[PDB]
C-alpha cells in the first residue's frame, strides 16, 4: 500500500536457487529488471531468480 | 456474394511516409491550407501595427517585447499561430462541456446500455443527444466543420524570404546594430523547417473519453485530464524554439534494395509538442516499439534513456531515411502501436504498415473496427492515473533541460560575441507559450444590434503570479463606444472604455498555485471575456504576466477534475449593448436582473 | 437474370446472327437447339 | 483592411 | 467478343499490380478514407479560396443597407439583421451566381452553334459512329468555343470562379446556435435572440453542397442522337429547364424548418472478406427523386424513390421508378458522403452499368460509380461512357421512363405545407415574434426571393468596365423589378446601363452612386415571357458601363410574395418558339457617346457596327 | 541506327524482382511508381492542386484592379513612338500578365542562384575538401553534404522538402487561370470610327484563347541543379561554373517561351495516345511532349519492353506534320498508332525529360515495364525525381552531359534556329492580317512591342520581408543580359504617407551608390546602363555582368521596377558555356552588405567606394 | 476593398 | 490594398 | 587519436601475402576501399589484403 504523493518502487530478491518464479497480480502491474525499462501493465509475469 | 478480391486492393490502406508521390501530395495541401489562412504579405503588412501596441503595454525593463527585431518577430508569428489554434479547442472544449450538463440523465442512459456498441458509435449517439455544433467523428468530417484557426503551423512557409546571414565586424556603430537586428542566426532557420504544429480536435477526443466512461462526470473528467496534458506538450514545443538548440526531425528507414519477402520498416517519431518519443520497428510480421526520453540526450546518441519498452529495436539498420512530420501526439501514436502488436496475427503485413503511416501523417483512424476500439481503449490508459508513463515527470524534467539549454546557449554566444548580439539572437523574453505576452486576434460572427460580439476564454493557467489583460479596437468610425463584458459563475462586470488604435488594460488577475484566482469572492477556474464593437474591423487581446518566467502550476489529473466542479453554463449569455444605460455597467450578479435580460437590472 | 427472352427459336438464333460475333454465336445456337430437340421428345415420353 | 492601413488611412482624413 | 465493355482484368478476373492495366484501374473514393479526407480538403480549399468567411462578415451591414434601400412592402422586407435571414442569404446568394453563370454560357454556346449551323448539320448527320465525347471535340472546335474541352481535367483548370460549388460546413462556421429568452419580451433579448440560429438550419447546412452542370457536360448528351442543329439547342435547353427547377428546390430545403437528409453508403463491418456487398443511398438536395443501388457480387439493383410525402418513421418514400430488389435495412458501417451529380446523371450510369454487370470486375463497378457520384468523374472506358450518356437524353427526352413535372410540382407543394405545419407549430410553442425570426416566410424559392448578384468585369472599353447581367429566362410569372448598386472610388461618377433586346436596346445614364437605383421594370405572362417594347422575348441582357469601379450589384425583386410558378419548358415547347440572342454580344462604349444616343433606338437607325453613335 | 553513349551506368535494382511482376499485398507494391497521365483521377486531381496554387498568389479580381494604376506607370516611362506599352488594349493586357509573372519566377531563381555561389565562394576550402574527398557517393548525397556546410536557406533536396522550401512568386503560371471572362471574337463590319475601335480594342481574337489555355510554365529550383552541377565536379569553380552554365541554357528557354505567345501561331500541345482497349502482357504507350520553354521537343515509344525515343526541332515545320526535322534519334517510333490521346502539361524542360529516356533505356533490361511507366509519366507531370537511388544518379550524369560543351544536342544552334523561324512567323502573321483586316486591327492583335521575355518593358514586383530602422528593403537583381544596347531602371515606390523620404541603392564590386528621389506613384529613372555585346557593362570604371539594386522605403505599399529597352527586338549575345563562365569571374559577395537610412547624413549619399567604410558601418563614411 | 469598408472611407475623406 | 485603391484614397483626402 | 578541426582519413595497407584480415573497434568506425562509397559504422569488417 502507498500513501505517498508519486508512485514507489517496490525491489524483489527471490534468490538464486529457485529455478521458476510466477508472479500474478490482483491488478495489472509492471515488473522490470534492476535498471532495466519499464513495460506495459499485465497480469501474470514468469520469471528467473538468477 | 464471394468476391473476384479486386475491391478488397482498393480499401487497402496505403504507405504514404513510403510513397514519393503521397508524400510531395500531402506536403502540398498542407502548404496550401496554411498559405490559404495565414498570409506572409499580411503578416508582414500587420508587423508594424503589433510593434506600437507591444510598445504601448508599458512593460518593465527587460520584459519588453520589441517586434522590430527579426528573431522576436519570427517567434512571435510562430507563438501567435500557435497560442490561436490551443485557444480555440479550449473553447470548443468548454462549449462541448456545457451541452453534456444539459442533457446529463439522457448522456448517463447512453453511457450505462452502449458497452457493446463501438467508440465511434457511441460518440456519434452522444454527439446527437446534446446540440452540439459538430456531429461528426469521421475524419472527413472533421475538417469539414474544422474553422481557419485550428489550421496546424507549417514551419518552412514562415521561415520564406527571412534574411539569415548578416556580417558585422567589429563594429558597434548604431547603423551596424540596426541591421545586425534584421537578420536572424542560421540555428532558427533549421528549426522552422523542422516544425509543424498538431491541434487536436475535442471530437477526436470524445471516442477515448467515452470508451470506459459510467457516469457524465467521468466522461468530462477524461475530456479535461486529456487537454490538460495536450496543452502542456503545446507549451514544451514553443520552448523548443525559443532556447537556441536545432530540434530533430522524426524519420523512417527502409531498406536501399528492398526485397519482396524480406522488407522491414524502422520509424521514428520525435514529437515536437512532448517530452517522449517512439521508436517503432516491423520485422517481417513481428513488431516492437520502445518510448525514450527526449531530454537529457547526450551528443553522441540522438536518443535519451527509454522508460517504456516494447521489444527490442535496432536504430543502428543501414538503409534509406526519409524525412516527415507527424499529425499526431506521442500518446495517439503509442495507442495505435499497442493495439497493431496485439493484432499483428490477424492482419496482414500490408495492413500492418498502411494503418500506421496513415495515422501519423495524415492523422487518419483504421478502418478496421476492433482495431480502432482497442487504440481508443489504450489512449484512455495512458491518459489516465493508472498510465504505464509518469507523463507529470517527464515533462517537469523537460522543462528543466529547456531551461538549462537556454542558459548555456546565451552563455555560449555572449562570450563569443557580445551581450547585445546574444540578446537579438537568444531573446531571454519569450521563454514558455503560456509566460510569453502574446496577442490572440479574435473573428466575430455574431452581431447584437449593430454591435458585433468578439469572445475570449480567460484561463486555465498553467502558471501563477499576476496576470493583466488588455484590448485594442480598430474601427472604421471615428468617436465609437465599445463595451467589455467579463463573465463569471455569479454575475459579470461591463465596463465601457470608447478608446480605439491604443492597448486598454481590462483586467487584472491574481492566480494561487492550484490554478484558480478569485474574481469577486468566488474561486473561478477560468472566465469568459465578450467584447461587443460597432463596426469593427479588427480586436486584439493581449495577456501579460507582471514577471519574467512564470512558475508553472502542477499539471492536473483526473481525481483534481473531479474533485473541484465549475459551471461554464453563464457563458453562453450577452448583452445587447444599444439597450444599456448609465445604471447598468458595473459589477452586477444575476438575483438583480430578470430572467433572459442580463442587460437591464430589475 | 440479365437474359433476353424471344417468341421462336426463329428469332432467337436471328437475332444473335445479326449481333457482333454472330457468326461464332449461331454455332453455339445450333447446339443448343439440338438440344432442346433431344429435351423435347424425352420429355414427353416422360413426364415429370 | 489591415490594421497599419486603416491608422494610416484615419491619419490622413484627420 | 460478344461484350462490347471488356474488362481491363480479363476473364481471369486477375491483374498484376504495378501493371498498366492495374494503374488505369478505377478507385473507390468512398470506400477508401484517405481517398475521402483528400477531396474534402480540396473542395473546402476551392470554396474559402473564392468566397472568404471574414470578407462575407464585412460585407453584411453594406447589404443590409442596400435591401432596405429597396422600399419594399410589409411583409415583404429582407432583413439581414435577422441571423438566420443572412445565412439564407448567403447560401441563396452563390446559388444564384452559379446558376446565372452557367445560363450566360449556355447563351453564347447557342449563339456559336447558330452561326456556323451549316458546318454543324454536317457533324451531325454524316457522322454517327463516333462517341459523344468524340462528337463534342468536333462541334466545340467548329464553333469558336473558349472552352474547347469535354475532359474532367480540362473542365476544372476553365471552369473559373463563381460556379465552384457551395461548401455547406464553411458557411455555417462560427454561428452562435443555442439562445434562450425564458419569457423575456423585452428590446434586449428580442435583439439578442435575433442573433442566433438554431440547430435544426445548422444541420441543414453541413448537409448542403450544391451541383452546377457545366454546357460541356450537358452537350454530350444532347448531340448523342441529334440530327440537326435545331434538335441539339433544343435538348440544350430542355436540359437546363430541368436543372434551374431542380435548383431551386434545392434552396426551398432549407427554407422550411427540417432537416435534410445526408447520402450515406452502407458497406460491412468485416473488411476483407468473401461476402462484399454494398448499398448506396443518394439524398440529391437538387432535386425532388432519390436513387439506392445496391451490389451484392456481381448483381445490381437500383430503386427511384420519392423524396416527397414520407412520414418520419421511414426516410424513403414510393418507389417510383423499380430496377430490382433493395434491401435498405442491410447492417453495417455507415460512411456519410455529398453527391456531386443530380439523379438524372446518378441514375443514367447506373442503368449503364447494370447492362455491363458481368462484362466488368466489381473493383470497376464501384470505382466507375464512385468516382462519379463523388467527383463528377466520367468513366475511362469509352463503351461505358456513351451509354451513360445515351441513358442520361433519355431520361430528360419526352419518353423519359419519369414523368419530372409530375414530381417536381409535388415537391414544391410538399415543401410549401411542411413550411406551414412547422411555422405552426413553433407559433403555439414560443410565439409569433420567435416564430418569424426562425422560418422567415419571404425567402421562399431560389429565384423567387429577392437576391443580390455581385458582377465581376474583365472588359474595359475606354477606361469603363463591362458588367454583364443576364434578365431571364423567368419560371415564375407576376411583376418583376431591377436595381443596380453601383461602389466607384471617385466622388462624382456617371454610369450607364444598356438592355439589349431582339430589336434595337435601351441606353440610361445615371448617378447615384451607393442607393440601388431601379433600371427596368417588366411584366411576364404564365408561358415566362415577357413584352419587351413590342416584341416577346424570354430573356435579355443588361450592361453596366463603370469608370473606376469597385463593385457592381444587381437585385431582382418580385412585387408579390410567393410568385406563382410556370410550368418547365420540354424539348417540344423549346423547338416551338426560337428566339435570337445574337445581339447579346454587341457592345457600347461610353466615353464616344451624346445626348441624342441615350434612349430606345432600333439597329436600323445606327450603321454597321457603332452601336453607340445613331446616325446611320 | 540509335545513338549509343558510352557514359558509365550504376547497376539498377528492380523492386520487381527476377521475374519482373511484384507480389501482391507487399511493401515494394506499396512504393511502387504508378501513371499519373492515363489514370484520370490523378489528372484531375492534380490539375485543381496545379490551379488552386495560382490563384492563391495571382488572385485575377486583384490583377484585374492593379490594371490602372499599371498602364498609368508604363504611360509615364516616356516611351518613344513605336516602342509604348498600351495596356488599353485587351492583347497587349494578356501578355502583360503573362509576361510579368514568368519574369518573377525567372528573376528569383536567379537570385538564389546568386546567393547560392556567394556561399559556396565563401567556405571553398570545405567544398574543395567535399568534391575530392567524396567522389564515389551519390548526386544527391554529395547535394546534401555540399548543401549543409554552406549555410544554406534551403538544405533539403528530396521533392516534398523542395515543394515547402519553395514561396509564392515561383509557381508555376497556370495559362487557363489567366484566360478567365476575356471578351473572344468581338465583330465591327467595315467601321473605322473611334467608337467602333475602342470596342475592338477590349477584346482578344480566339487564337491567343487557344494558346493560353496549352500554356504552363517551368521554372527550376537551385537545389534542383546542384545534383547534376556536382557528378564530376573536382574543383568549387567547376561547380559554380556549371551551375551557372545550365542556368544560361534555362533562362534562353524561357525567353523563347514568351515569344511563342507573341508570334500569331498557335503552340502544339503535349498528348499520351494509350490502346483503346488495353490488353495484358500487350499494352504500349507514346508519349509526345512539346515543351513551351524550349527548342526540341521529344517522342518516347514504350512497346513491349523496348524504350524508343526521339528528339525532334520545333522550328521548320511545314504544317502538314506537327513534327521538324530529328536531331538525335534513339530507336524507330510510330506516331501513327491509333488509340485514345490524352493531353498533359510537361513540368520539366527537354534536357531533364531527354536525361531521363536515355538513363530509362540503358535500365529497360533490369526493370520492368510499369516501373518504366511509373518513373517517366511522374518525372513528366510532377517533376517528381525516381526513388530508385540508382536510377536517379544516372539521370543526373546524363544531364550533366547534355549541357556539358560536349553534349551530342547543339544547342545553341537549335536555340538561334528557333529565334529566326519565330521572327519570321511573327511577320507572316501581321503581313497577313494586315491584309484581310486594317492595319489598325493587325496592330491590335500581333503586337510588335512584345518580342521576349527580356527585350519586351516589363514590371516586376517586389516583395518586402526585411526592416532597417523603420526601413523595408526591397531587393532588385540587374542583370544578367543576354541582350545588348542601352537599358533604362525606373522604381514606382506607393507610401501610405503624404510625403515620404526614400532610398535606392545600387551595389558594385568595388563600392555602391546611394540616391535619394522623394517621389510617390511616378516612375523615377534610377540607372541607365550600356551593355556591350559579351553582356558586361562598364559601372563605374570596371566590368560588370550584375548589379544589386535595394530600395528602402517607409511605411511602404507597393515598390514595382521597370525594365527598358531603348530598342525594340535588341539584339542577342550568344548563350555562355562553361568555358565563358570559367574565364572570367566576378564577386557577387557584396551583395549582402546593407544600409541603414534613418542614419544617413548629407555626405554619405552618393557613389563611394569600400575603403572609404570601416568593417561593417556602410551607412557612414570614416 | 469591402463595400462597407470603401463606404467608412468616404465618409472620414469628407 | 490595390495602388489604384490607395491613389483614389490618397486624392479624396487631398 | 585526432586532434584536428574535421574528420581524418587513415590509409591502412596489410600487404599482398595475408588472406583474411578481420578489423574489430572499440566503437563503431567507418571503413572503405580506394574510390569506394564509405558504409554505415559498423563494429567488424571482413577484409581481404589483396
Amino acid at each position: 500500500l502507498n500513501t505517498g504523493a508519486g508512485a514507489a518502487n517496490i525491489t524483489f530478491n527471490f534468490g538464486q536457487i529457485a529455478e521458476t518464479v510466477i508472479l500474478k497480480g490482483s491488478v495489472p502491474f509492471q515488473l522490470a529488471r534492476l535498471n532495466q525499462p519499464m513495460p506495459a501493465a499485465r497480469f501474470t509475469y514468469k520469471l528467473r531468480p538468477l | 456474394t464471394v468476391a473476384d478480391g479486386t475491391f478488397n486492393s482498393m480499401i487497402m490502406p496505403r504507405a504514404v511516409i513510403a510513397n514519393e508521390r503521397e508524400h510531395f501530395m500531402k506536403t502540398r495541401i498542407d502548404k496550401i491550407e496554411h498559405d490559404l489562412n495565414r498570409s506572409a504579405k499580411q503578416e508582414m503588412m500587420d508587423r508594424q501595427s503589433l510593434a506600437e501596441d507591444y510598445n504601448a503595454l508599458n512593460l518593465a525593463v527587460g520584459q519588453e517585447i520589441k517586434l522590430d527585431i527579426a528573431t522576436q518577430h519570427q517567434l512571435n508569428r510562430l507563438g501567435s499561430a500557435m497560442y490561436k489554434a490551443d485557444h480555440e479547442r479550449e473553447t470548443e472544449l468548454t462549449d462541448l462541456i456545457n451541452r453534456i450538463r444539459e442533457n446529463e440523465v439522457t448522456v448517463n442512459g447512453i453511457l450505462e446500455n452502449q458497452k457493446a456498441i463501438t467508440a465511434a458509435e457511441r460518440a456519434d449517439l452522444l454527439l446527437e443527444v446534446v446540440a452540439s455544433t459538430a456531429k461528426s467523428v469521421s475524419a472527413a468530417g472533421r475538417a469539414a466543420a474544422d474553422g481557419s484557426g485550428v489550421v496546424p503551423v507549417f514551419g518552412p512557409s514562415v521561415a520564406n524570404g527571412i534574411k539569415v546571414g548578416i556580417d558585422i565586424a567589429d563594429s558597434v556603430a548604431e547603423a551596424a546594430i540596426a541591421v545586425k537586428e534584421s537578420g536572424i542566426i542560421t540555428q532558427l532557420n533549421d528549426v522552422y523547417h523542422a516544425f509543424q504544429s498538431v491541434h487536436v480536435a475535442p471530437n477526436d477526443v470524445i471516442k477515448p473519453a467515452a470508451v470506459v466512461a459510467g457516469t457524465s462526470t467521468e466522461l468530462i473528467g477524461n475530456l479535461q485530464a486529456i487537454y490538460s496534458r495536450l496543452r502542456s506538450h503545446s507549451d514544451i514545443g514553443f520552448k523548443k524554439a525559443t532556447v537556441g538548440d536545432v530540434i530533430p526531425n522524426s524519420y523512417m528507414i527502409k531498406p536501399v534494395n528492398s526485397t519482396e519477402y524480406a522488407s522491414w520498416q524502422l520509424y521514428v517519431i520525435h514529437p515536437v509538442q512532448g517530452s517522449l518519443g517512439l521508436v517503432v520497428q516491423l520485422m517481417g510480421d513481428a513488431l516492437t516499439y520502445n518510448v525514450f526520453a527526449q531530454y537529457g540526450n547526450t551528443s553522441a546518441s540522438e536518443f535519451g534513456k527509454t522508460v517504456l519498452t516494447g521489444g527490442a529495436t535496432n536504430t543502428a539498420l543501414e538503409g534509406t531515411k526519409v524525412k516527415f512530420q507527424t499529425k499526431v501526439t506521442a500518446q495517439q501514436a503509442l495507442a495505435l502501436t499497442m493495439a497493431l502488436k496485439d493484432a499483428a496475427s490477424m492482419l496482414s503485413q500490408g495492413e500492418l504498415i498502411g494503418y500506421f503511416e496513415q495515422y501519423i501523417n495524415l492523422a487518419l483512424e483504421p478502418d478496421n473496427l476492433s482495431l480502432q476500439d482497442n487504440m481508443h481503449k489504450y489512449h484512455h490508459l495512458l491518459t489516465s492515473q493508472n498510465s504505464p508513463i509518469d507523463w507529470n515527470y517527464h515533462d517537469e524534467e523537460m522543462h528543466k533541460w529547456l531551461d538549462s539549454r537556454k542558459t548555456t546557449n546565451y552563455d555560449a554566444m555572449q562570450k563569443k560575441d557580445g551581450t547585445v548580439i546574444a540578446d537579438i539572437h537568444i531573446p531571454k523574453v519569450f521563454n514558455d507559450l503560456r509566460n510569453t505576452t502574446l496577442h490572440c486576434k479574435l473573428e466575430g460572427k455574431q452581431t447584437i444590434a449593430g454591435y458585433t460580439v468578439y469572445e475570449y476564454l480567460i484561463g486555465p493557467w498553467a502558471h501563477y503570479g499576476d496576470i493583466d489583460y488588455s484590448v485594442v479596437v480598430d474601427t472604421l468610425n471615428e468617436e465609437t463606444k465599445w463595451y467589455c463584458e467579463v463573465i463569471g459563475i455569479d454575475g459579470h462586470l461591463l465596463i465601457e472604455k470608447s478608446v480605439q488604435h491604443k492597448p486598454e488594460k481590462i483586467l487584472e488577475l491574481t492566480v494561487n498555485d492550484s490554478g484558480v484566482t478569485s474574481f469577486n469572492g468566488r474561486n473561478h477556474d477560468r472566465l469568459k471575456l465578450k467584447v461587443y464593437v460597432k463596426d469593427s474591423l479588427s480586436v486584439k487581446v493581449f495577456r501579460n504576466w507582471i514577471g519574467i518566467n512564470a512558475p508553472r502550476v502542477k499539471t492536473k489529473m483526473f481525481n483534481d477534475h473531479i474533485g473541484v466542479k465549475y459551471d461554464y453554463s453563464h457563458f453562453d449569455k450577452n448583452i445587447s449593448p444599444a439597450h444599456l444605460t448609465l445604471t447598468d455597467l458595473g459589477w452586477h450578479t444575476w438575483d438583480q436582473y430578470n430572467a433572459g435580460n442580463w442587460t437591464n437590472i430589475k | 437474370q440479365n437474359v433476353n427472352y424471344y417468341s421462336s427459336f426463329d428469332e432467337f438464333i436471328i437475332s444473335q446472327y445479326h449481333a457482333q460475333d454472330g457468326i461464332n454465336r449461331v454455332s453455339t445456337c445450333v447446339i443448343l437447339g439440338l438440344a432442346l430437340q433431344a429435351y423435347d421428345q424425352m420429355r414427353r415420353a416422360l413426364p415429370v | 483592411l489591415s490594421e497599419t492601413e486603416l491608422r494610416a488611412l484615419k491619419k490622413l482624413s484627420t
